[PDB]
């Protein structure tokens, strides 16, 4: 993985010494070649995970997420120099450095072999995101955002650390391959119940589960766009990925304690969706939609069914792409209006036809229009849940319904109407954002064409 | 838990030489010269055995020899010794410094009546070698068996198997 790690690390000196004008160009292009190199990592052996070294390995679950992060890295670079144009060169270089360190930590996380190293980099993603959210944020509760986000993450992270070190003392090693091959049945002891809770609740905090999901409507809504997309697209996937890794040594106990959280998500995905309907801000609506989709992924994880795992992975990838695109579109409109209430600027479909389209298939993919990978990922989870329990369907059946409502509602109330007369700053569509939504959208349908890649390790 | 063995009153029924401390001090040097063998044997027994309940017979024999010495000095040089020890007894600190003439009379009397000479300065404080015939106490302190020493650490050292073996650090 050092064919991807070493270039990512060496990307830091390039930006840190590039001229006052070349930082954006150089970072964008070289991150694009980094994504190209990581495109190779989609090469997967039939059943054996690709073990590059002792400390680094990859399989059909880590590789798609890694490719997602590496391909994403140019996208924040393209979305940031709009709101980062009027800044000192050193400050811009550090913003870029925060982004590269974030991507590097995500790569080491996804390619980590020992659970402790996975925890180290997984949590270590907090710091660059914290700096991005706090310093470069524009709204008020950004300072409150950082506190909420850090403390919510850590409150689950530390018990996970205690559980992992206890596992190391008892089992012998935290290596994934060992704990899977040398896996042993888990007894229904209450100490084992608390161990399962410690191993689960950190990822479920970052999932998020309903109830303890307040860090997203107070974090993604406030972060700069680059931070917002890197949060929603991948950082949410950290908990799902960790759960998929950890349920190997968390059975057969899970089912007995699967009952509270599963429905907590199942019911929660309704409320969040309902919360999406009666929203006032675009970014908050997208954040709550992300919460609902991630709750569906939670249900997929706790079913522990092959089909559930494949649908889960597909939903993570598709949701990352769709949420990043929706946040980018919201930023474009907000910057054009310097406000975020989704009533101030409506009826812009005529003014910006390409934005009107980009919003149209962004909503369609968010609404999971078949045969997009969003729809197949959702439907696989629906079928797995129905096999696990029939009634789930109606709740599932409710979700996209309400989702569809808001999935079109903002499009009705932001572009499908009459323009506001007193505003005039809406200029011609700068081709930067249009191109950015292109690099968002075309890979989505490309993966729709061949979903065997994002299908996960169960395929 | 045990027995505090004590020799019965019959063994320690010595003749109990009875002279005052001044009388003892007056005849100190000559007694040390002409009675060194019993004192030395008894003290070597005391220091070696470290048990006064064992060397009681040497305590008898030293008193016997001391009484013999005093009987001889009574029989041959009674008057000069009496005057010398009285003059020693007058002093509060019992110093030989004030009483030198009587010391001279006593010394010449015992020299020409019992063939004695006073030890020179420091002669009576030299470590002597005794020819006692008792065995050497194998365990004077009655020490029990010592605990076995911890297993000695030995052997060639090779690199630690698989490095530090501390989490993900392979090397």
């Amino acid at each position: 993985m050092l064919k991807i790690i070493i270039p990512t690390t060496m990307l830091l000196p390039m930006t840190w010494m590039s001229k006052h004008n070349m930082i954006w160009i150089n970072a964008t292009v070289h991150s694009l070649l980094i994504s190209l190199i990581s495109l190779s990592l989609l090469n997967q052996l039939g059943e054996n995970s690709l073990n590059f070294s002792l400390t680094f390995f990859s399989d059909s679950l880590s590789a798609p997420l890694l490719v997602l992060t590496t391909w994403l890295l140019p996208l924040m670079l393209m979305a940031s120099q709009s709101h980062l144009s009027k800044e000192t060169t050193t400050r811009k270089k550090l913003y870029i450095t925060m982004l590269i360190l974030l991507q590097l930590f995500l790569i080491m996380t996804f390619t980590a072999t020992e659970l402790i190293l996975f925890y180290i980099l997984f949590e270590a993603t907090l710091v660059p995101t914290l700096i991005i959210i706090t310093r470069w944020g524009n709204q008020t509760e950004r300072l409150n955002a950082g506190l909420y986000f850090l403390f919510y993450t850590l409150a689950g992270s530390l018990p996970l650390l205690v559980a992992l070190v206890y596992i190391q003392n008892t089992t012998g090693s935290l290596n994934f391959l060992i704990i899977h091959y040398w896996s042993h049945p888990l007894s229904n002891s209450w100490s084992n119940i608390f161990m399962w809770l410690a191993c689960i609740m950190a990822f479920m905090v970052k999932m998020p589960l309903y109830g303890l999901h307040l860090w997203l409507p107070k974090a993604h809504v406030e972060a700069p766009i680059a931070g917002s997309m890197v949060l929603a697209a991948v950082l949410l996937k950290l908990g799902g990925y960790g759960m998929m890794r950890i349920t190997t040594i968390l059975n057969p106990l899970t089912n007995y304690m699967a009952y509270p959280f599963l429905m907590l998500s199942m019911w929660g995905m309704i409320m969040t969706s309902s919360i999406c309907l009666r929203q006032t801000d675009l970014k908050s609506l997208i954040a709550y939609s992300s919460v609902s989709h991630m709750a569906l992924v939670i249900v997929a994880i706790m079913i522990q069914t092959p089909w559930s795992f494949m649908g889960a992975t597909a939903l993570m990838i598709a949701h990352g792409l769709t949420s990043s695109m929706l946040f980018c579109l919201a930023n474009t409109n907000y910057e054009r209006v310097h406000s975020r209430t989704m009533i101030l600027a409506r009826g812009l479909q005529t003014l910006l036809p390409l934005m009107a389209t980009w919003w149209l298939m962004a909503s369609l993919t968010n609404l999971a229009l078949p045969p997009s990978i969003n729809l197949i990922g959702e439907l696989f989870i629906i079928t797995a849940s129905f096999s696990w329990s029939n009634i789930t369907i109606i709740l599932m059946g409710m979700n996209m319904m309400i989702t569809a409502l808001y999935s079109l509602y903002m499009l009705i109330t932001t572009q499908r109407g009459k323009y506001t007369h007193h505003i005039n700053n809406i200029k011609a569509s700068f081709t930067r954002e249009n191109a950015l939504m292109a690099l968002h959208i075309l890979p989505l349908l490309l993966l729709t064409l061949n979903p065997k890649m994002i299908l996960g390790p169960l395929y | 838990p045990g027995i505090v063995e004590l020799p019965t009153l019959e063994d320690l029924k010595v003749q109990e030489v009875k002279v005052s401390s001044s009388v003892l001090k007056a005849a100190a040097h000559h007694y040390g010269a002409q009675c060194d063998k019993p004192n030395k044997e008894f003290m070597l027994c005391r220091w070696e055995e470290k048990d006064p309940r064992r060397c009681l017979e040497e305590g008898k024999l030293v008193n016997q020899c001391a009484l013999d010495f005093f009987r001889q000095i009574k029989r041959h040089c009674a008057e000069p010794f009496t005057e010398y020890w009285t003059c020693i007894d007058y002093s509060g600190l019992q110093l030989f410094r004030h009483c030198r003439k009587q010391q001279a009379k006593f010394d010449e009397c015992v020299l020409d009546k019992l063939g004695w000479v006073r030890p020179d300065l420091g002669e009576l404080s030299k470590v002597t070698k005794v020819k006692t015939d008792r065995p050497l106490p194998e365990n004077p302190y009655h020490s029990r068996a010592r605990p076995e020493p911890n297993p000695e650490a030995e052997g060639d050292l090779k690199p630690a198997k698989h490095g530090s073996r501390l989490f993900f650090w392979t090397m």
